[PDB]
């Protein structure tokens, strides 16, 4: 999946207080929203614990 | 119009538009023009009724 012609804040995708784990390298989690990119690829699948 | 679509990208939904599905044989009453361009991979649509 890829998003274009759209706009988003990932803050709502963070304040759910339900995700068990979270990992993001390359950019700080709190200063990625103001930084602007071109396209975002979403890669969803299942895996064991 | 098609059978199935493979892995793909760029799905966009525009504003809703109403039409009449009844076809007649009379004279025309409207004129619609469309211009489609492709510069540096960027799609352009120009129209006016
Ligand atoms: C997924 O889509 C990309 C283009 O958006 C394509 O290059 C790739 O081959 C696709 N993957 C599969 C498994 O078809």
């Amino acid at each position: 999946k890829r998003i274009s012609n759209c706009v988003a804040d990932y803050s709502v995708l963070y304040n759910s207080a339900s995700f068990s784990t979270f990992k993001c390298y390359g950019v700080s989690p709190t200063k990625l929203n103001d930084l602007c990119f071109t396209n975002v690829y979403a890669d969803s699948f299942v895996i064991r614990g | 119009v098609y059978s199935s679509a493979n892995n793909c990208t760029f799905e966009y939904v525009s504003q809703p538009f109403l039409m009449d599905l009844e076809g007649k044989q009379g004279n025309f009453k409207n004129l619609r023009e469309f211009v489609f361009k492709n510069i540096d991979g960027y799609f352009k649509i120009y129209s006016k009724h």
